[PDB]
């Protein structure tokens, strides 16, 4: 319920 | 427990504050901003560590299990409404894990 994406990729 | 209140203010708090992961949780959940109609409804006991901060530095707590207390429920409010797998419950996961090892190093008293 709270899906945004935070954690940063390459 | 000012000595335990003490570490929490300055070694449990203060190494999960800076930590990578800490940003989501160092402010009440903004549920407007984040479109999350529900969470006001779902979740009855609100906190994070911007509160948590607050109340160690102004001598709210009468004991450091209140404190310890705040702290699982924050991580319980992330654990009740999100979905597994999803970015902030892996971040509450990483935080919790080293809020947890802190807790075990709690000074005696």
């Amino acid at each position: 319920a709270k899906r945004h994406r935070k954690v940063l990729r390459d | 427990q000012t000595n335990q209140l003490q570490y929490l203010l300055r070694v449990v708090l203060k190494t999960l504050w800076k930590h990578q992961f800490a940003w989501p949780f160092q402010q009440p959940v903004d549920a407007v901003k984040l479109n999350l109609p529900d969470y006001y409804k779902i979740i009855k006991t609100p906190m994070d560590m911007g509160t948590i901060k607050k109340r160690l530095e102004n001598n709210y707590y009468w004991n450091a299990q209140e404190c310890i207390q705040d702290f699982n429920t924050m991580f319980t409010n992330c654990y009740i409404y999100n979905k597994p797998g999803d970015d902030i419950v892996l971040m509450a996961e990483a935080l919790e894990k080293l809020f947890l090892q802190k807790i075990n190093e709690l000074p005696t008293e």
